[PDB]
RNA sequence: GGGGAGGUUUGGCACCUCGAUGUCGGCUCGUCGCAUCCUGGGGCUGAAGAAGGUCCCAAGGGUUGGGCUGUUCGCCCAUUAAAGCGGCACGCGAGCUGGGUUCAGAACGUCGUGAGACAGUUCGGUCUCUAUCCGCCACGGGCGCAGGAGGCUUGAGGGGGGCUCUUCCUAGUACGAGAGGACCGGAAGGGACGCACCUCUGGUUUCCCAGCUGUCCCUCCAGGGGCAUAAGCUGGGUAGCCAUGUGCGGAAGGGAUAACCGCUGAAAGCAUCUAAGCGGGAAGCCCGCCCCAAGAUGAGGCCUCCCACGGCGUCAAGCCGGUAAGGACCCGGGAAGACUACCCGGUGGAUGGGCCGGGGGUGUAAGCGCCGCGAGGCGUUGAGCCGACCGGUCCCAAUCGUCCGAGGUCU
RNA sequence: ACCGGAGCGCUGUCUCGGCGAGGGACCCGGUGAAAUUGAACUGGCCGUGAAGAUGCGGCCUACCCGUGGCAGGACGAAAAGA
RNA sequence: GUGCAAGAGCACUCAGGCGCGCGGGAGAACCCUCGCCAAGGAACUCUGCAAGUUGGCCCCGUAACUUCGGGAGAAGGGGUGC
RNA sequence: CAGUGGAGGCCCGAACCGGUGGGGGAUGCAAACCCCUCGGAUGAGCUGGGGCUAGGAGUGAAAAGCUAACCGAGCCCGGAGA
RNA sequence: GGUGAAAAGAACCCCGGGAGGGGAGUGAAAUAGAGCCUGAAACCGUGGGCUUACAAGCAGUCACGGCCCCGCAAGGGGUUGU
């Protein structure tokens, strides 16, 4: 009974792990984003997760997040801004909605992250 | 688990110190012996002054093997081995010497011998 | 009846709430048995362990010991047959908990591996006696 | 031949006795009987047994809450156990006693569409020496020109899984009324947290 | 162009119906409130929009 | 010495096929046959018992693993209640192998003046990805069932499942000089096999944690990142997936029977197990058992639930537009799944995720003081992190809402 | 890097297979061939037949069409048989 | 450029160049190619075909035989990091 | 004997020739190619350039192999509508 | 190979990136609209008449029934339940 837990795929476990990430990157520069409808999913949770732990303040947190990621500025806009603002957000800071006309030439149901707050 | 083309050393004075698994006498597709079994045996490696030379082909009951099986209350053990007994057309324990822990298995199956000069049974 | 685990932990009239806590460095004295036609034994068993299994009803522990023949390997059920099974000197500082590496070379280098923590007979030490000041203080 | 309904829970294997027990649980609990069946107007002997209460506005309608008892929907709505005739009401999991064998009937979780190794069980061949190109294969089915015709029926490539079946012969050593739970040694088909039907056993009557 | 190699002609009808259980496939609409056109259902509308409707910057 | 049957062998024939019907054994997958090898029963015996022999009935289930040879056949091996024979293109190469075979090389023994050739041998040597129809196995879409929806069923027919060993007890009594050694019933374990399940056992986890290499970069230090697989390497590893693991399945019993053993009883005063009647009697037959299954065109049954005239058919069955039970489109998903379908939840809601707790995995981190010049190490510490997991929690995603839906044939 | 025989260690060659991998296979959209092809409306048994049939007799199973999958047959395709 | 006995080798990477003229989801059977494997260890097979174990540098050690060159990296074993 | 020196159709192995055991490919990336492993490896070596030798003729460390992807006699074209 | 007698070979508005079309307009004719005279079949479309979801086939023949369209009648063509 395979898949018969979680988890979507289509890349290397590496190719994954750094287009999340990436990701993560180019949204949280920006905040509100267009991509396609599973990556959106695995995505919300991902970055949800990451900013959860913004949420808190330590450097273990801190490299633990730019481990995962790379720009210090970012970091700093991260904890400085970002992180403040959903203090009492307990929950997804990231909201991904559906687009219509789906991803022309090959039709792909599309999605955007959003800032929520 | 043992099977045949297995190479089981003895655990008693006997006259051999190395046989090999040939057959088991349980039912015609028990292919599978372990503890308190009887396993025929060819002798592969024995040593000189001694009784069963290299390539008697006498009978064998294990002690001790590397696949520990589940005691009735949930409780295995295991030899890190594959050591046996010999024994004879008449199921007697040939030689006089046992060595090391058997296992009280033995005690239930038919080799009440085994299990007194048997120094730590378990 | 939803939480299977709730009903399950509704089962724990099946729980042992004392026994010697141990990591897998090592462990030591005695266990239970059965022996002979009407039962009627304890036969006492030492070891080094090796495996620590967590399942809360019955977390079992894998334990090697080496007698008169060679090396053992003996499996208990954190919680019944056992009565009191208790150790001799826990010991620890293990990094992992699988002590496999020691059915490869069992030696001095088992010796040359393994320190108990001095903390630990320490906290012996105190709760000795702050166990008869257990039985004067209120 | 009598019944209860049932969910799944639990597998372990309490020390019991001396020697050790793989005991699956299994939650009778409050399941109802709301229509009993009669010959003419049936033609066999039987009963609907419901299960847990969670219904409100999703199910409405014809509830049986006509019937002529009420006693609103589970939310599992619904089996029949054959060749029954019960007390009355909503009978719970004490309807047997530890000391006894029964029978148990239960959906196979889904393994869909597997290989014939994985199902009826084959056998395939060479990993190596033959060819890498027939490994999980099932190499024949029949033969040359007379039949000409594929046997019906031949252990064939296909689904193995979302099934059911009733196991006979196993033995309840436990019962809790005060949380309404069944144990028995341990053998209980489907996942947990699932439909079961349990019945008495068969043996000698 | 190897072993499997239809043997005889297929005729038309079996073609047919082939794509019998083929065949185009009708779309599926919603209303838009706060607003006056169609969507897909649960998505936005660049023309119309979800709650608030982010974006709607159509020239 | 006669008479047959069988169609496997070995031959005679040369009718389909020379615009091809790819010949051996083995793998895989079988199925049938009974002239039964094993297991029941029974007959007779130059049958005390034991075991044996032989003959009839009976294919339900079973028919093991290694050595040599390409080799089937064979012998050997250790065994088993048993190691049966045969058919199906001597089953099966659009399913595999290609070791054997009758391609081109070469040699060998060999015949030939010779090129070459020899049921004489030896070494090597390219099985062609895409299934059109049938057939088989799983899965759907349409229509169906002469009101419309849900839900629970019934069993037409069919498929599966049928094994089998040792041991203790009766009693070492019967028989037998003894050696041996019992029927009948009971009791306990075994093996192979089908089934389902992650509790225990153990493999498993593609990024759950740890140790590490050279390196390149953030940021010089610590620290942290990618590369080295499509995880660099190793040590471990939850869930779910699993077998060696684990609970179970073969039963009991009923009914008709074979071969055969019997009862009352004639023709033919006596006899008979039969030509009337009746009883015992098999792993065999039917069922019980598990599973499918009303496309059981004959659409069944049960329990509920909703209901006309609204516009053309006046009388005749329709036709057309929304409604009432309802159901669906889309979504959030699922120990469900190729797609579909099957299952669940959709704000009145815990369905995914995020959050917090539980378990469990890993094993004292990032950093802080502290000892050695130093690699490091004491302590802060079973910490930190945390994939599926038991759940709590509307923080965010299941918004809005759309469309199909009975107007109820007759005799 | 030529053909046997042996032995040790070693190992999924085997007992006997179980998970895992990514990439193809399967669903969405863009493009989109081939050999072969008398016409088809193509189940089975049992006989027949120039001797091996869905097409013939007798007599057969099963609503209509499809998706994924296997490969016994259509004396299967490619070779006017070496 | 750095590191390993060294190097036009290999691992990462300078600089330069590049992501290979369809992809997007699923997360079936099966297949290509790839990892782990219990316990047993060629029982598989025409055959250890294939895969795996061995693996580099300093030390130690080496048969029968021989045309004295060899066979020799014989085999068997010890270290290696800071 | 030591040191010296640096000889080899020497030794291991790149580039470089090959094509050995296997898997893949088979209307292929491809009218011979990919992956693993293999053998030459200062020599009978390998390689860029200009020149030569031919159809019963050459070229051959020798298969009747090569002479333009199919060589027991290349291709063309003519007797030839043999 | 071929517009047409002659280029008179399509200004203008319309949608559209164009592409191409819809009138206008050209001529006897644009169903002569630009490799365009005349447009067979295979060939794929589209509307309508008949028939088809218990159904066994070299596919039609023959008759009976019914449905649609013809015909003043009687007759006919088309269709296919059997």
């Amino acid at each position: 009974r395979h898949l018969k837990s979680g988890r979507k795929l289509n890349r290397h476990s590496s190719h994954r792990l750094a287009l999340y990430r990436n990701q993560a990157k180019s949204l949280l520069t920006h905040g509100r984003i267009t991509t396609t409808v599973p990556k959106a999913k695995e995505l919300r949770g991902f970055v949800d997760h990451l900013i959860h732990l913004a949420k808190r303040g330590d450097l273990h947190a801190r490299r633990l997040v730019l481990r995962d990621l790379q720009d210090v500025k970012l970091v700093r806009k991260l904890f400085d801004e970002i992180a403040p603002r959903y203090r009492d957000r307990q929950g997804g800071y990231t909201r991904v909605l559906k687009l219509a006309e789906r991803r022309r030439g090959d039709g792909a149901p599309l999605a955007l992250v959003e800032l929520v707050e | 688990m043992i099977q045949p083309q297995t190479y089981l050393e003895v655990a008693d004075n006997t006259g051999a110190r190395k046989i090999m698994c040939i057959r088991v006498l349980k039912g015609s597709n028990a292919k599978y012996a372990t503890v308190g079994d009887v396993i025929v045996a060819s002798v592969k490696e024995a040593i000189p002054r001694g009784a069963v030379k290299e390539g008697d082909v006498v009978k064998a009951v294990v002690v001790r093997t590397k696949k520990e099986i589940k005691r009735p209350d949930g409780s295995a053990i295991r030899f890190d081995d594959n050591a046996a007994v010999i024994i004879n057309n008449q199921l007697e324990p040939r030689g006089t010497r046992v060595f090391g822990p058997v296992a009280r298995e033995l005690r239930e199956k038919g080799f009440m011998k085994i299990v007194s000069l048997a120094p730590e049974v378990l | 009846m939803n939480r299977g685990a709730l009903i399950k932990l509704v089962e724990s009239r099946y729980v042992r709430t004392d026994l010697p806590e141990f990591r897998p460095g090592d462990t030591v004295r005695v266990s239970y048995k059965v022996k002979e036609g009407n039962r009627t034994r304890i036969q006492d068993f030492e070891g080094i362990v090796i495996r620590i299994r967590r399942n809360g009803f019955n977390t079992t522990f894998t334990v090697r010991k080496v007698s008169y023949g060679v090396g053992v390997e003996r499996i208990f059920p954190l919680h019944s047959p056992l009565i009191q099974k208790i150790d001799i000197v826990q010991r620890g500082r293990a990094r992992r908990a699988k002590l496999y590496f020691i059915r490869n070379l069992s030696d001095r280098e088992i010796r040359r591996k393994l320190r108990a923590d001095r903390k630990r007979i320490d906290q012996d030490r105190a709760a000795e006696r702050a166990a008869k000041e257990e039985a004067q203080k209120a | 031949m009598k019944g209860i309904l049932g969910v799944k829970v639990g597998m372990t294997r309490i020390f019991r006795d001396d020697r050790a027990v793989p005991v699956t649980v299994i939650l009778a609990g409050p399941c109802p009987v709301v229509q009993r069946r009669t010959p003419e107007k049936d033609g066999y002997t039987a009963v609907q047994l419901g299960f847990l209460p969670q219904n409100p506005k999703r199910v409405n309608r014809p509830l049986k809450g006509h019937f002529a008892k009420a006693g609103v929907e589970p939310v599992r709505i619904l089996r029949e156990i054959r060749d029954f005739n019960p007390e009355g009401d909503t009978v719970t999991v004490e309807i047997f006693k530890p000391g006894e064998r029964v029978d148990v009937t239960g959906t196979s979780k889904g393994r869909g569409f597997a290989g014939v190794m994985k199902r009826w069980n084959f056998a395939g061949g060479p990993d190596s020496h033959g060819a890498h190109k027939i490994h999980r294969h099932p190499g024949s089915i029949g033969n040359r020109k007379t039949p000409g015709r594929v046997y019906k029926g031949k252990k064939m490539a296909g689904h193995y899984g979302a099934e059911r079946v009733t196991v006979m012969n196993l033995e309840v050593v436990d019962v809790i009324p005060e949380e309404n739970l069944l144990l028995v040694k341990g053998a209980v088909p489907g996942p947990n947290g699932g439909l079961v039907i349990v019945r008495e056993t068969k043996k000698a009557a | 162009a190897k072993h499997p190699v239809p043997k005889k002609k297929t005729s038309k009808a079996r073609r047919d119906a082939r794509r019998s259980h083929h065949a185009l496939t009708p779309p599926t609409l919603v209303p838009c409130p706060e607003c006056k056109a169609m969507k897909p259902p649960h998505t936005v509308c660049p023309e119309c929009g979800y709650y608030a409707g982010r974006k709607v910057l159509e020239v």
